[PDB]
């Protein structure tokens, strides 16, 4: 047998490893959320603190890739933690080789081989971790991306991750059928509110961490515990 | 400083080698021969820098020998001299170059006669007659004056005892006895030592 | 249970033993001592209308003194003339003194036993057997198992029906039979005749007399063995 | 029982070498004929659907050297890298020795990388057999049979394929050495391919024959093309024709 | 062990599998006309939320080689980089070619690395490769385990069958222009549920004067009068 | 279970690592410990079993100096607890070679915790049966504290437990007020947490191997002064 | 110097749909003559040569090797070699050397299969592709090739004159350099037959 | 019980089985104490004998001047790790010209041994060390379990029956520092005598003693050497 | 259980404890060390009489000062007697003098596990100065000292016979009978020359064959 005890094809025509990867994804008991509007990409995913002994400065499941991505991770965090040191290193190691900084697109693309380099073979597994990974970029305006554990590396406008994943893509499909593009103040008014009707606690502006990347101002801005508070007092009103 | 050379007939390959060996002052062995047998019916010749000289002769008949073994049928002169070039070429660019200096002759059953000449570089060249070593320059002159391609036996052994007498009266270091064999359809014939 | 290169639980290596084996498919090998001259035969009975006789290659030679004779795998004992024939032709590139027959017998039992050695390597499912006149006149026969070992044989009678042939030779091998060489060739046939129906010209022989080339016993010249031997079986009743 | 490929049996057997070899009968079918001044090889092209092009110009039969050609009889994937190596092994010694490769040299060569296939480390036999048609300046015309086990045969007419019992019965009921020439062979295997192809009155598509031929100081190894191919079958109906009918 | 393997007893049981995973449900029809090749495919992305300008399924290898392919996206995207390289390579070796067509058959015989060298797990995607740099059309499929098998009109999806008896049947024939690629999108309406739209068809075109994938203006034009 | 976990590179059907749970229950085996960011330091403590008085004075301790102003308090297999130690050392040596000044424990927890990850990606290798807090304090960055669990990352903590008893000693350290407290008395609360955990109900005498690091001892983590905390000790006794 | 070692001097050029490729048969080292009969000309298919010149070694070590992996790229494609592709496979097989090259000055002469358009270039010892539509030349004595080419050739001649025209400026350019000579070939390819001749050349 | 198979192989108990069953190898060995003074080390081991005709084979290997060994258990994997420190300390002699301390030795062999415990294909190195050594804070005894957790020790012994010789050396143990050379000695032959049943007792053929002091060498002392320090025995079996 | 390197349950490691018992198959040994020199006596046990009795022997002189019986697997002794005189070879060439016994069965039983483990015991006996030694090798690694040591199928009952009939201030001549009536009880048939190989260990003398066939001056005795 070993058809799914390794990643080798089941009889049936399937790869059932990458199957298990990806709800390994939903264990740990985290979402995110991901929108692209007209003009920025907002990500906002909880903080699930178990106690105050923790540090909340760190406990954080976004990062700066460079000086205009970034990542957030959905899935077991040491996984999640060396896909991220995988990502920057790649993105410094194209700024090395091409002197122009790397398309995220490009950035999720290379994730995603390594992902799938990972898949093939034996000898290792695939890391139990979704990377949903966001960026400005000319003649393109706000971009997003998912690379998943198996490979496949795409993603737009609305896409989540995690246990509850389904329910806010349907939402955020709801909301984008809904014919209107979100400016930079109704685009993370629905982030914040997909992922609030996903688990319903209103959100009280310390258990989320939301990074924003708009096209006027760039890079990763990892908004503060004031600029969260003011956009869900801004959406509660 | 030594001395090979070879003449193809119509049926048969005449070559003469010298038989001394020295340390640049003094020749220590009078009896030394350098016909290598790399087969029945092929003959080499090698010669130049100590030690050098005898590895690369000894490696090219060996494989010879071991391609007889393994097909039951020998290589043609040709295959052996192009064999033995492409080997030699093969080692000249490594770290290890072989300052080897050669003079290949053999018979086959279907082309007959054949001879081959080539240096350290490893320049496979085929010709009628071929001296080789400082002897050269003074004998390529009598070959090409008293050889036509259609010389017996007889008169291959007259003409090469020419040179060898040549060689006697002109050249500085002496060679007092000169090995001659001589390789035809029956196979290896080695003929009387020549000397003075 | 286990049959790999490992000890079994009461010893042994039943790889190694199931290599041993395979040498009863094959064909019988038998060949003899005399100070004058070796001879071993092999007695092929398969030859098809439309198949080359030629390339069957139960004996060769590896240096105009030294033959060996195929029992068992075919593939496997060509490699091993060809490493051998390699190993005689260095042997004779070092050591200017030609090749001995325990010399190159010592290398094949040394290689089928590095084969055996390890995991990894098939042991060399053949059991060879080698005869040839040393440098100091005198022949030998040696015949190695496939395992690990050699042993110097006055016959060796490897093979289908080793058993048989070996208790005929060790009944009669008469020195005194011996004595000339057509007397020790005519002593080789009538104990490999006794092999399966050898009627026509099943006999497959081989001779080697003292310093000339390996000899291939002439079809013809067989057949007028076999009708001296059968003289010999005459007038005695 | 098997298990990795290096191992053997209780009896002593490589049954996992033989079930490949067994294996090689299974799908596709090739043949060769050894004859004076020509030996040919016969092909059966197994699938013959409407929607290829046939621009490959050659599936079964290939050209490894100037001097010879093989037509392999196993899985694709290991074919194609066989015939690979073995084109590299022949210009090899090409360059090595400024002469054509013999032909059992060269299968020689083949058989050894097959038997080390099969010999050492966790690597599969090579699931393919290949016969090889060829001519050298020491045995002229020569034909070889390669099995997956390693060990090459000498043939002169052999066939490799399905029914490879029935096609060898056919040759060996109908061979005759020494008065065979090129068309004769010809005629011999298009009737064997007939015999061992169900299906009467074979299409010149569904039949793939090359022929390698000695002309002045030269090897040339012509592949039939459609219009020959079908000549040859339209002769051979014509023979069929006059010995049924003249009964 | 590490290569293509687990062939037991007159089976290839891993490649047998690989075969059935590469069944996929991506039609991904190719045709050879007579003025070049058409290698149309399906994009029928879940919901909304994914983009089609974003991930392609028809990637140009080179100038006139363009891909497409079958189940197991994120094999093809190493599969078509390791082409990429390999043919960027073949014409650094013999330089300035243009080699296309002359490579197709080339670049078709060096995807033994994708297969013969399986890497443990054998890819699972089937592709197929167009070229036209030689005066004449070529369409040639890469299976997970065979080789070239040059095929005039294919299919690869999930009713690949089906869509091969339409191919057949509609006669895919030998006199057809360059714009059979209507009949490509035919086939690929057999083997779809919906209404086929520009970002839910990709198709790429390979002609005597190069590769191109059509853009959606293109492809919602073709779709017109259909 | 059954062919599930047997190897770290197989998930389970449900998708979850069952070699990292189990090796996770080695640390949950072994004995506890605790670590406490004080005001202006950091403050270990560890109890140790003297399984047999045949032992010296203690050994095998628990504590560990990783770096010059940074130190490692383990739980676990203590022998890859120490091959882990001495991985953290050669990173932090090779980091000052490069980088020059020091280390930041940051950095090094996330660096040796992607080392403890790639040990527990492949299959041939197995997940490091340990548990351990990395503790350092400088004038600039102040006081840090990082756990890494045996298959986790590092996770900044005010004051964390990890071995046999994690919740009990957590529990008390939640009920002690931190971050405004010296490493003094932060010494002395952590010997009294360590007593309050069982220490000879069930198993036999423990030894208190407590460390230090802060500005009262500028940097350089070393071990707490034995014979002036045996005093310590006396009140957690209390 | 070490590039006139053996001697040598190849010609190459252009007529009207075809070409003409030329060089000496000496062989020897500084100074004398080994054999006359030495090949610099090697044909890599019906309608296409190539010419060497440099060390006799390096002469036959390129030939051998290129004829391998022409044959190896012809058993794989099955299609004739085009002249230009044959051209870059010389290129890459002296570059691939580059630190340490083959002291040789390789020249390309041939017809399209199809086309059937004359095709002549040069390459130096690292492999730089020289391609023009007059003539190319190679050797110790390059400079007197272009100087007798540069008043004896004209555009679109005849194969009779293109030979005519190679056969006089091999023959003064091998009689007025020192180390080559003693014996001229030339092949002429036209769209269906090669014409070989060997040249009457001062022995000496 | 499947997860006892291999030592990479983690128990859903806790710890793994492989590493608990290699502490069986030093169990399943003869008994040897190692004790510590205020200025010297004593090893006191059985030298356990095949048969009376054969030697009592050899224990207390030599490592250095200042540092001395004793095996239990498997002595396949022993002389290795005897290899290994005597490589160490002639490196410490000829970089830095001095004695390397004990402790940086054991902490050396545990990180060596503690690889192997973690590498698929690797058993761990199932051997009890009892290393004596004297650095500059007085002799030292250092116990090294093949679980790769070495220990520190007043007094430790190890071997068959060891938990006599462990209970008799820990009530002992409180006049340990302040002993004669030889009572401290003969503390350990007591300890020793201690372990093996009534029927065997101490010979001069079947105990090794290796002691090394502040002004005295490691020097192993066997039967005439150890006659001395036998005398005064106070048999009590 | 099955792996080669993987312990057992109780407390050894397996696969070596079936290495251990392959001179079960091989042939009876037995070496006797007395402050004469040492004997060494072995059976041939030839299966049929065509083979040459020279071509099978398990005494092979590692050095002049040096002599080793096997017992067992004869391939794998073949090897580690080639080892055993590269590594003798090799101290002499550094050290210019005799390397003694004891070491080079230290360097043999560390060569012997490190592959599969050989499976083969080997009966080393040379004088050196510490007298005439002989010494005891085991397949697993492992060597020990011995005065009068047994070893093959029957290594239990010659032992054992060993055990009582060897004494410690013995000679040459006494022990050369011993060992051979103790020979003769083990094997099955008789003590012929042909069968039996005897070697001589001299403080004096270099190690050689005992007599080749005209030793039955010590087989009439028995």
């Amino acid at each position: 047998g070993f058809d799914r005890h390794i990643t080798i094809f089941s009889p049936e025509g399937r790869l059932y490893q990458v199957e298990y990867a990806f709800k390994a994804i939903n264990q740990g008991g985290l979402t995110s959320v991901a929108v692209r509007g007209k003009d920025c990409a907002v990500i906002v995913t909880q903080k699930k603190v178990p106690d105050k002994l923790l540090d909340s400065s760190t406990v954080t499941h976004l990062f700066k890739i460079t000086e205009n991505i970034g990542c957030v991770m959905t899935g077991m965090t040491a996984d999640s933690r060396s896909q991220v040191q995988r990502a920057r290193y790649e993105a410094a190691n194209w700024k090395y080789k091409y002197g122009y900084e790397i398309p995220v697109d490009m950035l999720c693309k290379r994730i995603a081989d390594i992902s799938q380099v990972y898949t093939q073979n034996a000898e290792m597994r695939p890391l139990g971790c979704c990377m949903i990974l966001i960026g400005i970029d000319e003649e393109q305006g706000p971009q997003v991306y998912k690379c998943d554990p198996a490979g496949y590396y795409c993603g737009f406008k609305a896409t989540a991750a995690g246990v509850k994943q389904t329910e806010s893509t349907s939402f955020l499909e709801k909301k984008v059928k809904k014919k209107f593009d979100w400016t930079f103040e109704q685009t993370v008014e629905t982030a914040i509110t997909c992922l609030s009707t996903v688990l319903s606690i209103d959100f009280k502006p310390s258990e989320i961490e939301v990074g924003v990347v708009t096209v006027e101002n760039p890079k990763f801005r990892i908004l503060t515990e004031a600029e969260i508070d003011a956009h869900l007092v801004a959406l509660a009103e | 400083m030594e001395y090979l050379i070879g003449i193809q007939g119509p049926d048969y390959v005449l070559v003469a080698s010298d038989r001394v060996a020295a340390s640049n002052i003094v020749q220590m062995k009078d009896d030394h021969d350098k016909m290598f047998k790399m087969s029945e019916k092929i003959l080499l010749l090698c010669v130049g820098e100590a030690g050098d000289t005898v590895q690369f002769a000894e490696y090219i008949q060996k494989n010879v020998q071991l391609y007889k073994m393994r097909n039951g049928y020998e290589l043609s002169p040709t295959a052996a001299a192009n064999f033995t070039r492409r080997n030699l070429a093969d080692c000249l660019r490594s770290r290890t170059p072989y300052h080897v200096n050669l003079l290949l002759a053999g018979y086959d059953e279907h082309e007959g006669p054949a001879l081959y000449y080539m240096d350290y570089l490893a320049a496979l060249a085929k010709a009628p007659f071929a001296a080789h070593g400082y002897g050269a320059f003074l004998t390529l002159s009598i070959l090409d004056r008293y050889y036509t391609p259609t010389i017996s036996r007889e008169r291959a052994v007259e003409l090469l005892r020419k040179c060898l007498e040549e060689l006697q009266k002109r050249f500085i270091l002496n060679l007092p006895t000169f090995s001659v064999r001589i390789i035809d359809k029956n196979g290896i014939h080695d003929l009387d030592n020549i000397s003075f | 249970d286990r049959a790999i290169t490992v000890f079994s639980p009461d010893g042994h290596l039943f790889q190694v033993e199931y290599a041993q084996e395979a040498v009863k498919k094959g064909s019988t090998a038998v060949g003899v001592r005399g100070r004058d001259i070796v001879v071993l035969g092999v007695e092929k009975k398969s030859v098809a209308k439309l198949q080359d006789e030629r390339t069957v290659r139960k004996i060769c030679a590896l240096d105009d003194n030294v033959c060996m004779a195929f029992a068992g795998l075919t593939a496997d004992a060509r490699i091993v003339i060809n490493r051998a024939r390699v190993e005689c032709q260095s042997h004779r590139l070092t050591v200017e003194d030609p090749v001995t027959v325990e010399y190159i017998t010592r290398y094949i039992a040394s290689l089928k036993q590095r084969y055996t050695q390890s995991n990894g390597r098939r042991p060399f499912g053949i059991s060879a057997l080698i005869v040839g006149f040393d440098f100091d006149g005198t022949p030998r026969l040696y015949q190695t198992d496939p395992s690990g070992t050699y042993h110097a044989w006055k016959a060796n009678a490897i093979g289908r029906g080793a058993k048989s042939v070996r208790e005929f030779l060790e009944k009669n091998y008469t020195d005194e039979a011996i004595e000339t060489d057509d007397l020790t060739i005519k002593l080789v046939i009538k104990a490999l005749l006794e092999v399966v129906q050898s009627g026509g010209k099943n006999i497959e022989l081989a001779v080697m007399r003292r310093d000339q080339s390996l000899k291939i016993l002439n079809p013809e010249e067989i057949e007028k063995y076999v009708a001296e031997i059968e003289k010999e079986k005459e007038e005695n009743e | 029982y098997d298990s990795r490929t290096t191992i053997f049996s209780p009896e002593g057997r490589l049954y996992q070498v033989e079930y490949a070899m067994e294996a090689i009968g299974h799908a596709g079918t090739c043949l060769g004929i050894l004859a004076n001044d020509g030996v040919l090889l016969a092909a059966e092209r197994r699938n013959i659907h409407k929607l290829l092009d046939e621009v490959f110009f050659s599936e079964k039969i290939y050209k490894l050297n100037e001097d010879m050609a093989c037509s392999v009889a196993g899985i694709t994937s290991d074919a194609n890298v066989l015939t690979n190596e073995l084109r590299l092994i022949a210009q090899r010694y090409l360059l090595q020795y400024q002469e054509p490769i013999p032909c059992e040299q060269l299968v020689t060569a083949l058989c050894d990388i097959k038997q080390a296939y099969t010999q050492f480390g966790g690597k599969r036999p090579f699931g393919v057999s290949l016969l090889y048609i060829g001519w050298d300046k020491h045995y002229g015309f020569q034909l070889y049979q390669s099995d997956p086990s390693g060990n090459y045969g000498g043939w002169k007419a052999t066939c490799i394929g399905n029914n490879s019992a029935a096609a060898v019965s056919m040759l060996k009921q109908d061979y005759k050495e020494g008065e065979m020439t090129l068309k004769s062979a010809l005629a011999l295997a298009i009737k064997v391919l007939n015999k061992t192809m169900d299906v009467s009155k074979l299409s010149a598509e569904k039949v793939e024959i090359a022929t390698l031929t000695r002309e002045n100081g030269k090897t040339v190894i012509r592949v039939l093309k459609q219009k020959e191919v079908e000549q040859l079958i339209k002769k051979h109906e014509e023979e069929e024709a006059k010995a049924e009918r003249e009964k | 062990f590490s290569l293509t393997t687990f062939s037991p007893s007159g089976k290839l049981v891993q490649i047998e599998y690989a075969l059935a995973a590469v069944a996929g449900g991506a039609p991904s029809v190719g045709i050879k006309a007579a003025n070049g090749v058409v290698l149309a495919t399906e994009k029928k992305q879940k919901s909304i939320l994914y983009d089609e300008r974003s991930v392609h399924k028809v990637e140009p290898i080179t100038k006139h080689i363009g891909l497409v392919y079958s189940g197991m996206g994120p094999d093809y995207r190493v599969l078509v980089h390791r082409a990429r390289k390999l043919a960027q390579q073949y014409y650094l070796v013999y330089q300035e070619p243009i080699p296309t067509a002359q490579l197709v058959q080339r670049v078709a015989s060096v995807m033994q690395e994708y297969t013969q060298s399986g890497g443990v797990r054998p890819f699972g995607v089937s592709l197929l490769i167009c070229g036209w740099n030689e005066g004449r059309p070529y369409l040639f499929q890469s299976d997970p385990s065979g080789a070239y098998f040059a095929w005039k009109a294919t299919a690869m999806g999930k009713n690949y069958v089906n869509g091969k008896t339409f191919l057949e049947k509609r006669y895919n024939e030998d006199l057809e222009l360059e714009d059979a690629i209507h009949t490509a999108i035919l086939t690929l309406k057999e083997s779809f549920e919906g209404q086929m739209t520009e970002d839910n068809i990709e198709v790429g075109i390979c002609n005597e004067a190069g590769f191109r994938r059509l853009t959606p203006t293109e492809v919602k034009d073709y779709l017109a009068a259909i | 279970g059954t062919g599930y976990d047997l190897s770290a590179s197989t998930f389970s059907p449900d998708g979850r690592v069952f070699q990292v749970e189990y090796a996770m229950k080695a640390v949950e085996n072994s004995s506890t410990a605790i670590g406490i960011r004080c005001k202006d330091g950091v403050v270990f403590g560890v109890e140790k079993l003297v399984l047999s008085k045949l032992y010296e004075e203690g050994s095998n301790k628990r504590l560990f100096n990783v770096d010059r102003h940074v130190g490692m308090a383990v739980a676990g297999l203590l022998a890859d607890a120490r091959s882990l130690a001495d991985i953290a050392r050669e990173e932090a040596s090779n980091f000052r070679s490069n980088f020059g000044y020091n280390i930041p424990l940051k950095h090094l927890a996330d660096r040796v915790a992607m080392y403890v990850h790639a040990y527990t990606l492949y299959s041939a290798v197995r997940p490091f049966g340990c548990s351990f807090m990395l503790g350092s304090y400088s004038v600039n960055d102040g006081a840090q504290l990082y756990m890494i669990d045996p298959s986790g990352v590092s996770y900044g903590y005010w004051g964390c437990a990890i071995g046999k008893a994690r919740q009990a000693a957590k529990t008390e350290i939640e009920k002690l007020q931190m971050k405004e407290m010296t490493c003094r008395d932060i010494v002395k609360e952590v010997a009294k947490i360590i007593y309050i955990v069982h220490d000879e109900v069930k198993d036999k005498a423990f030894e208190l191997e407590l460390s230090w690091v802060g500005e009262l001892t500028n940097g350089r983590h070393e071990i707490v002064p034995k014979d002036i905390r045996e005093e310590a000790e006396k009140y957690a006794k209390e | 110097s070490i590039m006139s070692y053996n001697g040598g001097a190849v010609m190459a050029m252009k007529g009207k749909n075809c070409v003409a490729i030329a060089a000496d048969r000496r062989f020897g080292i500084q100074a004398q003559m080994v054999t006359t009969d030495f090949q610099k000309i090697f044909p890599m298919g019906d309608r296409l040569y190539i010419g060497l010149a440099g060390l006799a070694t390096d002469v036959q070590t390129v030939a051998q090797r290129l004829k391998f992996r022409l044959n190896l790229y012809e058993l794989k494609e099955g299609r004739q070699i085009k002249p230009y592709t044959l051209m870059s496979m010389v290129a890459n097989l002296l570059y691939e050397k580059r630190f340490g090259p083959y002291y040789t000055e390789p020249v390309i002469a041939g017809l399209d299969p199809k086309t059937f358009k004359p095709f002549i270039c040069s390459l130096d010892l690292i492999g730089c592709p020289m391609v023009t539509d007059d003539f190319v030349v190679s050797g110790t004595c390059a400079e007197q090739m272009y100087g007798m080419c540069e008043s004896l050739w004209e555009p679109n001649m005849d194969p009779d004159h293109l030979f005519e025209t190679i056969s006089q400026a091999m023959l003064n350019a091998v009689d007025r350099d020192a180390v080559s000579g003693m014996g001229v070939i030339v092949h002429i390819i036209e769209k269906d037959k090669i014409t070989t001749r060997t040249l009457k050349a001062r022995m000496d | 019980n499947q997860y006892d198979n291999d030592v990479t192989v983690w128990s859903p108990q806790g710890r793994i089985h492989q590493i608990e069953y290699a502490m069986e190898a030093v169990k399943q060995g003869s008994a040897t104490v190692g004790l510590k003074s205020k200025t010297h080390a004593v090893l006191v081991a059985l030298k356990r004998a095949q048969s009376e005709l054969a030697a009592h084979q050899k224990k207390i290997l030599h490592v250095d001047n200042h540092i001395g060994i004793s095996i239990a258990g498997l002595t396949a994997d022993a002389r290795l790790l005897c290899n290994f420190m005597r490589q160490e300390c002639l490196d410490s002699r000829f970089v830095f010209d001095r004695p390397l301390p004990v402790s940086r030795l054991v902490s050396l062999i545990g990180s060596k041994t503690q690889i192997p415990t973690q590498r698929y294909g690797r058993r761990p190195y199932g051997v009890g060390l009892l290393i004596a050594g004297y650095d500059d804070m007085g002799p030292h005894i250092f116990q090294t379990c093949p679980s790769a957790n070495y220990f520190d020790c007043r007094a430790m012994s190890i071997g068959a029956r060891s938990q006599s010789a462990r209970t008799y050396l820990e009530r002992h143990m409180s006049e340990f520092m302040e002993c004669n050379l030889n009572e401290l000695v003969k503390h350990g032959l007591r300890a020793l005598r201690e372990t093996l049943p009534a029927e065997q007792d101490l010979t001069t053929k079947n105990v090794s003693i290796g002691i090394v002091g502040k002004d005295l060498e490691f020097t192993i002392y066997d039967d005439d050497d150890v006659s001395p320090f036998l005398e005064g025995l106070e048999e009590r079996p | 259980d099955r792996g080669v390197n993987t312990f057992s349950p109780e407390g050894r490691l397996f696969q070596v404890e079936y290495a251990i018992e392959a001179i079960k198959l091989g042939s009876t040994a037995i070496g006797i060390q007395t402050s004469e020199g040492v004997c060494l006596a072995v059976e041939k046990r030839i299966t049929s009489p065509l083979m040459e009795p020279s071509s099978i022997e398990k005494i092979v002189e590692i050095d002049a000062h040096i002599g080793c019986a096997m017992s067992g697997l004869i391939a794998d002794a073949k090897t580690l007697i080639d080892k055993a005189r590269v590594e003798t070879q090799n101290h002499w060439f550094t050290y210019n003098e005799t390397m003694t016994v004891e070491s080079v069965t230290q360097a043999v039983s560390n060569l012997a596990l490190q592959s599969r483990p050989f499976g083969v015991a080997l009966l080393f006996g040379g004088v050196d100065e510490k007298g005439p030694q002989l010494f005891h090798m085991d397949p697993s690694g492992t060597f020990v000292q011995c005065d009068a040591r047994a070893i093959g199928s029957a290594s239990e009952g010659a032992q054992s016979s060993l055990q009582e009939v060897y004494h410690k201030s013995m000679t040459l001549k006494e022990a050369i009978k011993s060992s051979l009536i103790i020979l003769k009880q083990v094997m099955e048939e008789k003590l012929n020359a042909t069968n039996i190989e005897l070697a001589t260990v001299q403080p004096g003398q270099n190690f050689h064959m005992f007599t080749k066939e005209e030793l039955e001056e010590v087989i009439k005795d028995i």
